[PDB]
């Protein structure tokens, strides 16, 4: 009744170790057969050791273990016991291969979110600690983004020391950590404290931005919006608008390509006041940027960061660089800037719009791209 | 030490417990019970000793905190031990159950107070001797306790962190670290560890600002010299060179450009050929070769450069089965692509000057058209020939001329470029509607008159080829009257006055006739005359002569007499005397018949003139 059925099964475990890669995969594919007839106990206790206990293969191998262990749970016996699928998704977090390790912690987070507080608290906590204290480059990178998984249930002496492990992370002698760091210090910073996101998650921030290499600080100036979308309009005018200021102005087309995207998202943050003062100005240089990415960026949202600006500092900084943007050599700034530049007939008012929008739209209409000219003329 | 000092602590006796509790509530200080306590003469087995636990709980009970018990324990075993040897000791002591819990005490309390001294991990990593393992550091048995104190100082010092790799370059170069990681990949034990910190110091290098120019000699690439491609250090090279573009999108450098760095066309293109033979280096050789085709299209590199760089120079006759013959091909036809005439750069001229003349490739395409495998290959070459005749607006001769078919000699007519010739005679004809050329223009291009109207003869008695060859004697005889030729020309060129004996049955005498009635069938204003060519030739006693004897023979009886007649004819029109007329007569005949002639001769003589 039991033993023909299921030696199907038995050949699937025995192809776990074959020399044929594909049978391999295949077996691993079928993980969830072979627990459903081994059993959640010794699903728990056989088969989850020897993932974690045999991982040699290679990349796709380890690849497809990291993508059935994210979903998991049911086939250990549920919530319950989801945290023994945390040991081998760690030892997979440690790969050097990019997918490998990245789909790693994309189950991490997964069967961690699926996790309840008192399993978060005995396992995922210890998890993070050891990946964030590797030895190994990999394990401190991964770490990087699996804690705000572990933050929110944790003790406040755990939240803590988590706030110091990521602040020694965002420090690393490694520059891919501290690039991981970067990446995550949003995310994770969204989960902390209002006390602390304005002491410690300020501070990572200030050392991203003023680290040694490029790509950190591209990747810390790239968090900005959502540093400020946490944070109060002084600690953003404090901490997060000088660096958009200075690095309006980098010698990186990309750092500031990306600063043109975050000025209007920073400007509901910031206020009329410091967007009029600090905003603008930076704004007006994007706008007049060397490369036309940029200008692409900026004009792309001239109207928007003119709707929320008084009529008259739109009429005196911005619309000069709209013109100058209408008589632009590229064909695709034309076409961003044409593409929005008539949402701003309301926002000037008829008196204005009259002396200084009219020529622009009749020129935008007479363009020598049908891009311009159907860009300008579907929006009437 | 001294003798009887030994046989003295034979009878002084251990303190006890009552002796502890006694001097505990005396407050007595720990490093005294230490002294006590048979501590003092244990040395390195001072954590194996019955009495070392003992000591430690009093130290502890007399303190308040663990951190206070770890400390005065300390102290009193830092005015004994060194560094290492404590060091060694507690890590020794952690691997055992009753020792673990106050070995990782004092350790936590070692490293505290090396890091209020602020000794770095590099000072503790000189303490330790690891400048010293070299090869066998990673089994040092001080290797994991400098790696947590490596971490205590990271967590406590965040804006000075290291890392095991950075100081293990610090202390031996790259070229130390580099082999002691090659000499540790060789021992299993050491195995795993060897290739993670083999990462750690790619991405080390990444730090320090190195480019993939450096790691090419720090991976020791040059040291492979041309065989670089089947290193796994060339593997890890281009691992450098992903993670480097990603860090420097605006300095991104391909391989190829980096391979060019390092070596010039000359050396790396036959690098690239011979890995692309090899199957492990299959798939690698062929990418670099598509970039650096690419690469030369940029450059607009010649295609006869290619051909050499690509050693199609050396394959000889085996040209059409070099596997890199169908990639140079390609490259041409790029190259040549929206190239005008005298701008582009074809195969049959890069033939050609490597010195691989037209009727060698046309060999070597016959060949290989009759193996399955170089079929397609072989075919598109003989469209390159074909083309390259065709552009130059060649006439069918002079691709005879350039299939070198007037070398052949007798065979020709049987030769597999024969076939070469009909069919671009065939082309340019149907592609010429008003000039059109004959099969036997190229022959007589080729060969002169004797010897190629001896070929055809000859040819005209092997079954396979009489067909042919009855056409082409026609045409050769077309193509002499085109040409003006004289028929007494002809006799000459055709050597025909080597002998009058026999040259009744002579075949090219015959071929000679053909032409002479060709000729005067055209309305000649003087109708060509057999006998005057004759006379001309051999004179009139060598053709008298000749046709006596001839007459003697049935197959000529008929000719013979009637070219006797002929040539009495002609003596009576240049008024020969009957005198002379029987002088000759009588070189070759006797008396009876000589008159006879003669009589006959008379008769008409008188009748023409008297």
């Amino acid at each position: 009744m039991i033993d023909e059925p299921l030696y199907p099964i038995a050949v699937l475990i025995d192809e776990l170790k074959n020399d044929d890669i594909q049978l391999r995969l295949n077996s691993i594919r079928r993980l969830s057969t072979i627990a459903r007839a081994l059993g959640e106990e010794r699903t728990r206790k056989e088969l989850i050791p020897f993932l974690s206990e045999n991982n040699d293969d290679d990349d796709e191998v380890l690849l497809a273990m990291a993508e059935e262990l994210g979903v998991f749970i049911p086939y250990v016996g549920g919530v319950e016991y989801a945290h023994v699928l945390l040991p081998p998704l760690e030892t997979l977090s440690t790969v050097e291969e990019t997918c490998v390790r990245e789909k790693a912690v994309e189950s991490l987070c997964r069967v961690g979110s699926q996790m309840r507080e008192s399993d978060l608290v005995d396992h995922f906590i210890s998890l993070v600690k050891r990946l964030a204290a590797g030895e190994w480059f990999t394990a401190r990178v991964s770490a990087c983004g699996v804690f705000h998984i572990a933050y929110p249930s944790a003790p406040d002496m755990l939240k803590t020391e988590l706030r110091s492990l990521y602040t020694q992370l965002c420090q690393d002698d490694m520059p891919m950590v501290r690039r991981a760091a970067a990446t995550n210090l949003g995310k994770f910073a969204a989960t902390v404290e209002s006390a602390h996101l304005k002491t410690d998650v300020m501070s990572m921030f200030e050392d991203l931005t003023q680290d040694d290499q490029d790509s950190v600080r591209l990747l810390a100036v790239e968090g900005c919006a959502a540093l400020g979308k946490l944070l109060e309009p002084q600690d953003c005018v404090q901490h997060i608008l000088p660096v958009i200021v200075n690095f309006s102005q980098d010698k990186s087309w990309r750092v500031r390509y990306m600063v043109a995207n975050q000025l209007y998202e920073l400007c509901e943050a910031v206020g009329p006041e410091p967007t009029r003062t600090e905003l603008v100005p930076a704004y007006v240089r994007l706008l007049r940027d060397n490369e036309a990415e940029v200008r692409i960026a900026a004009a792309g949202k001239v109207t928007k960061f003119c709707r929320i600006l008084n009529p008259e500092i739109a009429i005196q900084h911005i619309l000069p660089c709209v013109k100058e943007l209408s008589s632009d050599s590229s064909q695709h700034v034309r076409s961003a800037l044409a593409s929005v530049i008539m949402g701003m007939a309301p926002v000037l008012g008829k008196d204005a719009t009259i002396e200084h929008l009219l020529p622009i739209f009749l020129s935008l209409l007479k363009d020598e791209f049908p891009d311009v000219r159907l860009n300008i003329i579907s929006k009437l | 030490v001294p003798g009887f000092e030994k046989l003295a602590n034979l009878l002084k006796p251990k303190p006890g417990l009552k002796k502890l509790l006694k001097w505990a509530d005396a407050k007595k200080p720990p490093e005294t019970v230490f002294t006590r306590l048979r501590l003092d003469k244990t040395g390195t087995q001072l954590f194996d000793n019955t009495d070392f636990p003992v000591w430690a709980a009093y130290t502890r009970s007399v303190a308040q905190t663990d951190s206070e018990a770890s400390a005065v324990m300390l102290k009193t075993l830092v005015s004994r031990y060194s560094d290492e040897v404590l060091s060694g000791m507690i890590a020794a002591a952690k691997k055992s159950s009753k020792t673990e819990s106050i070995a990782t005490k004092l350790e936590t309390e070692q490293m505290r107070t090396w890091l209020a001294a602020k000794k770095t991990p590099d000072d503790m990593f000189l303490v330790f001797k690891l400048n010293k393992a070299g090869d066998d550091i990673l089994s040092s048995p001080l290797l994991s306790a400098w790696t947590n104190y490596m971490k205590l100082s990271n967590k406590e010092n965040p804006k000075a962190q290291t890392t095991l790799i950075a100081t293990m370059t610090k202390h031996y170069g790259d070229s130390g670290v580099s082999q002691i990681l090659a000499a540790a990949r060789k021992s299993p034990a050491t195995q795993s560890t060897a290739k993670r910190l083999e990462a750690e110091q790619v991405q080390l290098w990444l730090k320090k600002g190195r480019t993939p120019d450096d790691t090419f000699t720090l991976l020791s690439l040059d040291r492979a010299g041309d065989d670089l491609l089947a290193s796994p250090q060339f593997n890890t090279w281009m691992k450098y060179i992903n993670y480097y573009n990603k860090e420097n999108p605006d300095e991104k450098t391909t391989v190829l450009a980096k391979l060019m760095t390092h070596f010039d066309d000359e050396e790396l293109t036959p690098i690239l050929v011979v890995a692309r033979k090899v199957p492990s280096t299959e798939s690698t050789a062929a990418k670099l070769q598509a970039e650096q085709f690419k690469n030369w299209l940029s450059a607009d590199k010649s295609p006869e450069e290619a051909f050499t760089l690509l050693q199609l120079d050396k394959a000889g006759d085996d040209l059409l089965t070099n596997p890199q013959l169908t990639n140079w091909l390609k490259y041409t036809e790029n190259f040549n692509l929206n190239k005008e005439i005298n701008e582009q750069v074809t195969a049959i001229q890069v033939f050609r000057a490597q010195y691989v003349d037209d009727s060698r490739i046309a060999n070597m395409v016959i060949a290989a058209e009759k193996v399955p495998n170089t079929q397609a290959i072989a075919k598109r070459v003989e469209d390159e020939l074909f083309k390259g005749w065709t552009v130059v607006l060649n006439k069918p001769d002079d691709v005879f001329i350039n299939l070198k078919l007037e070398t052949v000699g007798e065979n020709v007519f049987e030769s597999p470029l024969w076939s070469f010739y009909t069919k671009f005679l065939e082309k340019y004809n149907t592609a010429n509607p008003g000039k059109e050329q004959t099969m036997i223009s190229g022959l007589a291009r080729g060969y002169n008159d004797v010897t190629l109207t001896n070929m055809l003869l000859k040819a005209k008695e092997a079954p396979s080829t009489k067909t042919l060859a009855t056409k082409l004697e026609d045409e050769l005889v077309q193509y002499w009257l085109a040409d003006k030729k004289l028929p007494d020309k002809l006799f000459g060129y055709l050597e025909l006055k080597e002998s009058v004996d026999g040259i009744l049955t002579n075949p090219v005498f015959n071929v000679w006739l053909k032409y002479l009635n060709a000729f005067n069938d055209k309305a000649p204003v003087k109708k060509a005359l057999m006998i005057d060519t004759l006379k001309s030739a051999f004179g009139d006693v060598a053709v008298s002569n000749m046709l006596f004897a001839a007459k003697k023979d049935p197959g000529t009886a008929k000719v013979a007499a009637t070219l006797q007649t002929a040539l009495l004819s002609k003596w009576v029109l240049e008024k020969k005397t009957p005198g002379q007329v029987s002088a000759i007569l009588k070189e070759g005949a006797g008396a009876d018949v000589s008159a006879k002639l003669l009589a006959t001769y008379s008769a008409k003589f008188k009748v023409r003139w008297g």
